[PDB]
C-alpha cells in the first residue's frame, strides 16, 4: 500500500519525517519495501487557464488559447483538451522528465505552440498519457509555478499484512501511531443536509453477500475537476484523478479502508438492488471491459418497471454505464460491507484484483458505512457543491463486538515483561479499546474497525507492540524435559550419521527434487507412481518419485554433459512415495575406477561397489549378504537384492543395458534401500587367549552354483568353533569337470576357554565335507595345510 | 553374467576406540545442557595439579592421587594464557587442575566439561589402570547452587539409563570442593547403585587462587561474586557397563580382536 | 489457517492425488483430509504435541513445498528449521533469548537480534527476526516466531 | 537439596571454546569412515626404543616409573602403532591392517599427533590375486582424507 506522507501527516501532524515514520510503522507491524521522493516539478512548468480551444481545420490537433500570466498559444492532440479547464503548461525551456527533450517553441500544423499542455506521464506524476492533466479552473493565479501548489512528496511502500485491514486506510495507520502518543486529527465531516425523501429505493435481496449496506443521496451536482491538493494526494497513492465525485469516493476509500461507489441516478431507475446476478447476464465494468456474470456473483443492480439490470460488480469494479461524469446531477452513494468470500470467488472468477475488492476480502469496518457515508458526503457538499439528504437508506444491523476478558499480569507474564498495568490499560485506550472493570481481569471491548482483536493473547500483542518489541528483555528457559521426550532426537540423529560415515567412505552427497516425470516410469521401467499433482510445476515434475536412482542417473547424464567426469561414486537420502512416504538410501558407482593414475589395472564396477557397501556395513555393524534376483531396472546378468542382517531391505546391480542405451550412458551400477537400516545391538564376544586351528580346503562345484549358498553350508556346518572362512581364491577349469569350479577356503577354528584338540578340528572338517557332498559338491582339497 | 553373491573388493572399513565412542556419548549428554568440551595437558605442574585446587603437600589428601613425577630438562609447560610455567612436573592424576586453567582464562558464567587422559601410580588389575580416563565438570556463575549440581547428575542419569534410572548424592571429601559430594546412578538393568563420580561447589580457597594468579598475570579478578559446582567422573567403569567389557586392560592392549567389536556401536 | 482465509495466500499449495497412499497421523493412525506437500514444517509441532506432554524443546529441519517459479533467490523446493519451546511460563522473553543465542552462535559476539511484529495465524504475538552480520554489515530477515497461538493448543488438545 | 538446572547467558570469552575439541573428533570420525581402525596406546616409552626406532632420546622420563618398559614419555605414536602390530601378528594372524591413533606426545613441548599404519597384501578381489598395496594404498587413502578435510597434501621426498 502507498503511504504518501504529507497525507497521512495530515492526521498525524507530529510526524517527524519520512525516515522516522517508516521507523514507527516497523516497529507497530508495518514493513516499507520503498521510500521515494516522488513530483519534482521544474519552475519551467506553470498553471494555464483554457480560455479557448479552437480545433485546425484537416487535423484531429486543436489550438488552445492560454491565459498563462500573459496569452499564450499551444497545439495539443488530446481528447481532453477544452476550453474551461487548468492545465500544466511546460514553457518553451523546461526540462521535463518524460521527454528528456528540452521542451521548446515549436511549429505544428501552422501554429506557434508556445511550450505545450501535459499529461500526468509527460509531467512526472502518473503513468497515464492519454490526456491532459485537467484542473480547477481558477487553482492558481494564471502563470504561477504549479510547483507552488504541487511540492515534491515522498512515499512509502506499505506491506499491510492481512490481520490488519484497518490498516488499508490512511486513518487506521493514523491511529495506530496515535497509540505511540502521536496526536491525532480525525476529518470533520461538516454537513448541511436537508430532509426529504430520497428518490429512489433499496432492496437488498441477498443479505448473506450483502450484510450491512447503505445508500446516501446527494443531487445538484457540479462535477469538474478535483482541487490540487486531492489530485497531488491521489496521484501519490497510485490513483489517477477523473473528477469531484469519482476522486472523492477514492480519496474516502484510501482514508478509511471503506470501498464506496456512486452510481448516476439517471441510470438507477427505481431502486438499487443488491441480489446475485442471473446466468448469462452481462455487465460491462468500469475498465471498458465487456463481462459475463455467473450466478454467484454479487451485483448491484437498478429496476425499472419490469425490469432489473446490473449496474456494477459489487464490491469488486462499478460498471462503465452508471459511472459519475460531467453532466451527472444527483447519484445515490453506495457506502456497504460485503462477504469477503463472495469477493474473494468472484475476484478470482472474473480475474480481477481492485483496491475494492482487495479492501472487501481483507474485511471492513462492519460499522463503518454510516460515519464513511458522511465523509463522503461531507466532501462531496464541498467539492462538487452538493445538496444531500438528511436520511440513509440502511439494510442490515451489524451488532458490535464483544467483550475481552484481559488481565495486565498474563500479558506480562506471557511476555516475560512488568509494564505497570497503568501502561497497558491506557494503551489499550488509545487503540479504542473500552476498558471496564478494575483488575484483575477486565472487560476490553474492541473498535469495530479492530477485526483482529477477539482473545486476551490479541490484546497482549496491543501492548507489546505499542510499549515496543525491544522492551522486552532477553531470558532462557530452565525445566527437566517431560519423561516421554527422551530420546526422541535417535532417529534423527541415527540417519545423520549414516549420511556421514558415507561421505567419509568415500560417497558424495547429492540432492535431487522429490518430484518425478510420470514419464520416467516407462524408461526406466517402474510401476506407475502413486502420488500425482493437480498443480505441477511443468509436466516433467507432474509426479511424486518413487525411487531414488532414477534421479541419481539422470544427473549422472547431465554431469557428463557439462563436465566430463571420468568417475563418479554419488549417494543421496531422501523420501519416496509409494502406498506409504519412506525413506531411502541409493548409491551410484561410474568410471574406470579405482587403482594407481599412471598404471592400468583398476578395481570397478559391481564388485566395486559392492565393495564400498561391505565396508559400509562392516563399519555399521551390520551383515550384508547380496543373493541374486531380478529387477526391470537392472542387468539380468548383473542383479540382486540386499539382505542387512536378514531381512530384504534394497537392491544392487548394473543399471540395465537398454536403459543405459536409450540414456546414451556407459554401465552404470548402482544400489537402494530403506530406512532406518536394521539395528543390531551390541553383544560384546571377549576374544579367546588361545591359539587358533587354520585349515584350507576347496570345494567343487557347478558354474551355476552361487557363492553364497557353498559359503552358507561351509560355514553352517563348520561347526561351534569356527572362528573365520574366507574366499582366497576362485577357479574354474582343467583338471576340473567343466562347468565346474573350486573356492579357494581359509578357515580358522578357536576353543574361548583351552586349545582345540586336532580331534576336534579333523572331525570339524569332516562334518563338513559331510554334507558338502551330500549337496552334491566335491572337495579338491582336504585336510590342506 | 555375473555371480552378485561374490565378495567384492576389500575395501578396508575404520572404527572407533570404545573409550573415544563413551566420551563421545559423554559430551554429547552435556552439550544438551549446555556444556562446552575443552581440553588441557597430560603433563602437569605440581602448581595446577595440586596447589592451586587446595592439596598441599604432605597433606594426607595428597595420598588420594599415586603421582608420576617426572624429570628432564628442555619441556616448556605452557599455562592458560600461554606464558611459561614452572614448578615440578608430572602427569596429570586428574583432569581438575583443566578446571583452574579454564578459569584464569576466561569469564563466568560458563560450563564447561573437559575429558582427559589420566595418570595414577597403580597396579593394572581386572578393574584397575593406571592409565585411564575422566570427564570433569565445572559451572561457574552468579546463583550457582548445589540444587543445580544435582539436576545435572540427574540428566546425566536420565540421558544414560533412561526414566527408570535414580540418582544419589552422599558427602564425601575433596580438597577442592565444600560441600564435597559422591553421587551414584541407579542402573534399573543391573538393578544395582554405580558409584559414578564425586562433586560439589567450587572450593572458595579455588576461585582465590584463580584470582590470584590472573592479577600475577595483570588480569583482573573475576571470580569474587559467584559459585559454582564440579564433579569428576571416571569414564572406563561406565564404558564397562555399558558395553559389558570384563576387563579394563582390554583399552590400551591394542588387540584389534576386541577394537573391531565396536564398528558397530554407532 | 482456515480455507479461503487471506491468510492461506502466504503458502502458494501443491495439491497431491491417487488413491492407495496411507498418511500415518502421530499416533500410528490412519490420518484422513486433502494431501498437498508440505508449505511449511509448522505441521509437525502439531503432530509432536498430540504425540508428546510438556515441557519440552524441539526443532524440526525439512523439506519444503510452495509452487513457485524458479530463479536466483526463490525455490519451490527448500527447507525450513522450525523451533518449538512448551512449558509452564514459558514467555516471549525467551524466545528472544534463544534467537539471541542463535546468532551470536553464527555470527559472533558482535551480532545482534532484532524483533518486529508481523502475522501468522499460529501465533500471538507474531513476530519476525532479524541478525546483524557484522561482516556483510546488514541486517538479514531470519525467520518468524511467536507465542504459540491458544487455538494451536486447543486443535492439540481436540485430536 | 531439591532438582534444579541453571539458566544464563555464557559470558562472550566462552564463544566457540569447544573448536578445537570439535575439530578433532570430526577428524577421528573421518577417519574411522575412510576405513581407519583406531588404537589407543599408553604414553609411556620404553627408553631402549630410542635405540631400536632409530629416535632422539626422550626429553621427559620417570622418577617412578611402573617398570624400566615404561621408564619414559613417547615421543612418537607410530612405534607403539608398529609394536601392536607384531602382538596383533602373535596373538591372531591379522593377514592385513589400516590403524590409526591420535596421542598426546612429549618433546620440547607437549603436542598432539595423528599415526597410521598400513600392513598387508592389500585391496582387492579375496578370490582374484592383483591387489592395491604398500606405499601408494596409503598415500592412496591419506589423500582421500585431505580431499574429505579440503587440504592440499602433497608427499615430498
Ligand atoms: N470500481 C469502483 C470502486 C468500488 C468498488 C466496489 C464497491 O462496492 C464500491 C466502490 C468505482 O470505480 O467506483
Ligand atoms: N578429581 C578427583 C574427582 C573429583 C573431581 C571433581 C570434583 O569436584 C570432586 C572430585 C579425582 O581425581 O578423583
Ligand atoms: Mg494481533
Amino acid at each position: 500500500m502507498r503511504v504518501p506522507f504529507s497525507w497521512l501527516k495530515a492526521y498525524v501532524p507530529e510526524l517527524e519525517s519520512p525516515e522516522v515514520l517508516e521507523e514507527r510503522l516497523a516497529g507497530l507491524g508495518f514493513e516499507t519495501d520503498r521510500i521515494e521522493r516522488v513530483f519534482p516539478i521544474p519552475r519551467g512548468v506553470v498553471f494555464a487557464r483554457v480560455l479557448e480551444a479552437h480545433p485546425i481545420p484537416g487535423t484531429r490537433l486543436k489550438r488552445l488559447v492560454l491565459d498563462a500570466g500573459r496569452t499564450v498559444e499551444v497545439v495539443s492532440g488530446a481528447e481532453n483538451a477544452r476550453k474551461g479547464i487548468g492545465v500544466a503548461l511546460a514553457l518553451p525551456g523546461t526540462e521535463l522528465p518524460g521527454l528528456g527533450q528540452k521542451v521548446g517553441e515549436r511549429v505544428i500544423q501552422g501554429v506557434r505552440s508556445f511550450g505545450m499542455a501535459l499529461s500526468p506521464r509527460e509531467l512526472g506524476v502518473g503513468e497515464y498519457g492519454g490526456g491532459l492533466l485537467e484542473f480547477p479552473e481558477d487553482a492558481l493565479p494564471p502563470g504561477t509555478p504549479l510547483s507552488e501548489a504541487w511540492p515534491e512528496e515522498v512515499v512509502l511502500d506499505l506491506e499491510v499484512t492481512p490481520n490488519r485491514p484497518d490498516a488499508l486506510g490512511l486513518l487506521g495507520l493514523a491511529r495506530d501511531l496515535h497509540a505511540l502518543g502521536y496526536a491525532l486529527v480525525e476529518p470533520e465531516a461538516a454537513l448541511k443536509a436537508e430532509a426529504l425523501p430520497l428518490p429512489f429505493a433499496l432492496k437488498v435481496e441477498d443479505p448473506e453477500g450483502a450484510p450491512h449496506f447503505t445508500l446516501g443521496y446527494a443531487f445538484g451536482l457540479r462535477v469538474a475537476p478535483s482541487p490540487l491538493w486531492m489530485q497531488r494526494a491521489l496521484f501519490a497513492a497510485g490513483m489517477r484523478p477523473i473528477n469531484n465525485v469519482v476522486d472523492v469516493t477514492n480519496y474516502v476509500m484510501l482514508e478509511r479502508a471503506q470501498p464506496m461507489h456512486a452510481f448516476d441516478l439517471r441510470f438507477v431507475g427505481e431502486g438499487i438492488a443488491v441480489r446475485r446476478a442471473r446466468e448469462g447476464e452481462r455487465l460491462k465494468t468500469l475498465d471498458g471491459v465487456e463481462r459475463t456474470l455467473h450466478p454467484e456473483d454479487l451485483v448491484i443492480a437498478g429496476w425499472r418497471g419490469e425490469e432489473s439490470f446490473p449496474l456494477g460488480l459489487a464490491g469488486v469494479m462499478g460498471g462503465a454505464e452508471s459511472e459519475v461524469r460531467e453532466d451527472t446531477e444527483a447519484i445515490a452513494l453506495e457506502v456497504a460491507c460485503f462477504d469477503p468470500v463472495s469477493i474473494r470467488k468472484t475476484a478470482r472468477r472474473h480475474g480481477l484484483r481492485t483496491e475494492a475488492s482487495h479492501r472487501f476480502e481483507r474485511g471492513v469496518d462492519p460499522l463503518g458505512q454510516v460515519p464513511a457515508q458522511r465523509r463522503a458526503l461531507s466532501l462531496l457538499q464541498a467539492l462538487a457543491g452538493a445538496r444531500v439528504a438528511e436520511a440513509l437508506l440502511e439494510a442490515g444491523s451489524p451488532k458490535p463486538p464483544e467483550a475481552i476478558p484481559f488481565r495486565p499480569e498474563y500479558a506480562n507474564r506471557l511476555l516475560g515483561t512488568s509494564y505497570p498495568e497503568a501502561e497497558q490499560i491506557a494503551i489499550l485506550k488509545r487503540l479504542g479499546c473500552r476498558v471496564e472493570g478494575e483488575g484483575p481481569t477486565y472487560r476490553v471491548t474492541p473498535p469495530s474497525h479492530r477485526l483482529d482483536l477477539r482473545l486476551e493473547e490479541d490484546l497482549v500483542e496491543e501492548v507489546a507492540r505499542i510499549q515496543g518489541y525491544e522492551t522486552i528483555p532477553l531470558a532462557l528457559p530452565a525445566f527437566f524435559p517431560a519423561p516421554d521426550n527422551r530420546g526422541v532426537e535417535a532417529p534423527y540423529r541415527k540417519e545423520q550419521r549414516l549420511r556421514e560415515v558415507l561421505s567419509g567412505l568415500g560417497f558424495q552427497e547429492v540432492y535431487t527434487y522429490s518430484f518425478m516425470d510420470p514419464e520416467d516410469a516407462r524408461r526406466f521401467r517402474l510401476d506407475p507412481p502413486r502420488l500425482l499433482l493437480l498443480n505441477p510445476l511443468a509436466p516433467e515434475k507432474a509426479a511424486l518419485r518413487t525411487h531414488l536412482f532414477p534421479g541419481l542417473v539422470r544427473v549422472l547424464k547431465e554431469n557428463l554433459d557439462l563436465d566430463r567426469p571420468e568417475r563418479a561414486l554419488l549417494f543421496e537420502v531422501g523420501r519416496v512415495f509409494r502406498e506409504r512416504e519412506e525413506t531411502h538410501l541409493a548409491g551410484l558407482l561410474f568410471g574406470e575406477g579405482v587403482g594407481l593414475p599412471w598404471a592400468k589395472e583398476r578395481l570397478s564396477g559391481y564388485f566395486l561397489l559392492k565393495g564400498y557397501l561391505e565396508a559400509l556395513f562392516a563399519r555399521l555393524g551390520l551383515a550384508f549378504r547380496v543373493e541374486a534376483q531380478a529387477f526391470p531396472f537392472l542387468h539380468p546378468g548383473v542383479s540382486g537384492r540386499v539382505l542387512v542382517e536378514g531381512e530384504e531391505v534394497g537392491f544392487l546391480g548394473a543399471l540395465h543395458p537398454e536403459i543405459a542405451q536409450e540414456l546414451e550412458l556407459p554401465p552404470v551400477h548402482l544400489f537402494e534401500l530403506r530406512l532406518p537400516l536394521p539395528d543390531k545391538p551390541l553383544a560384546f564376544q571377549d576374544p579367546s587367549r588361545h591359539p587358533a586351528a587354520f585349515r584350507d580346503l576347496a570345494v567343487v562345484v557347478p558354474a551355476p552354483t552361487p557363492y553364497g549358498e557353498v559359503e552358507a553350508l561351509v560355514r553352517e556346518a563348520a561347526g561351534p568353533y569356527l572362528e573365520s572362512l574366507a574366499l582366497f581364491d576362485l577357479y574354474q577349469g582343467p583338471p576340473l569337470p567343466e562347468g565346474h569350479k573350486s573356492l579357494a577356503f581359509h578357515l580358522r577354528f578357536r576353543h574361548p576357554k583351552r586349545t582345540l584338540r586336532d580331534e576336534e578340528v579333523e572331525e570339524a572338517v569332516s562334518r563338513v565335507a559331510e554334507a558338502l557332498r551330500a549337496r552334491g559338491f566335491g572337495l579338491r582339497g582336504l585336510d590342506t595345510p | 553374467r555375473v555371480d552378485v553373491s561374490l565378495p567384492g573388493a576389500s575395501l578396508f572399513s575404520g572404527g572407533l576406540h570404545p573409550i573415544t565412542l563413551m566420551e563421545r556419548e559423554l559430551v554429547e549428554i552435556f552439550r544438551a545442557l549446555g556444556y562446552q568440551a575443552v581440553e588441557g595437558p597430560e603433563v602437569e605442574s605440581e602448581f595446577f595439579n595440586f596447589d592451586a585446587l587446595n592439596i598441599p603437600e604432605h597433606h594426607p589428601a595428597r595420598d588420594m592421587w599415586d603421582t608420576f613425577w617426572l624429570t628432564g630438562e628442555g619441556f616448556r609447560l605452557e599455562g592458560p594464557l600461554g606464558e611459561e610455567v614452572e614448578g615440578r612436573l608430572l602427569l596429570r592424576t586428574h583432569t581438575s587442575p583443566m578446571q583452574v586453567r579454564y578459569m584464569v582464562a576466561h569469564t563466568p558464567p560458563f560450563r564447561i566439561v573437559v575429558p582427559g587422559r589420566v595418570f595414577r601410580f597403580e597396579q593394572t588389575d581386572a578393574t584397575h589402570e593406571a592409565v585411564f580416563h575422566q570427564l570433569e565438570g565445572l559451572v561457574v556463575g552468579e546463583g550457582i547452587a548445589m540444587a543445580h549440581l544435582k539436576g545435572a547428575i540427574y540428566e546425566l542419569a536420565q540421558a544414560l539409563f533412561g526414566p527408570d534410572s535414580k540418582v544419589r548424592f552422599q558427602p564425601v571429601y575433596f580438597p577442592f570442593v565444600e560441600p564435597g559430594a559422591q553421587f551414584a546412578v541407579w542402573w534399573p538393568e543391573g538393578g544395582k547403585w554405580l558409584e559414578l563420580g564425586g562433586a560439589g561447589m567450587v572450593h572458595p580457597k579455588v576461585f582465590q587462587a584463580v584470582d590470584a594468579y590472573r592479577e600475577r598475570l595483570g588480569l583482573p579478578p573475576a571470580y569474587r561474586g559467584v559459585t559454582g559446582f564440579a564433579f569428576g567422573l571416571g569414564v572406563e567403569r561406565l564404558a564397562m557397563l555399558r558395553y559389558g567389557i570384563p576387563d579394563i586392560r582390554y583399552f590400551f592392549g591394542g588387540r584389534l580382536k576386541f577394537l573391531e567389536q565396536f564398528k558397530g556401536v554407532l
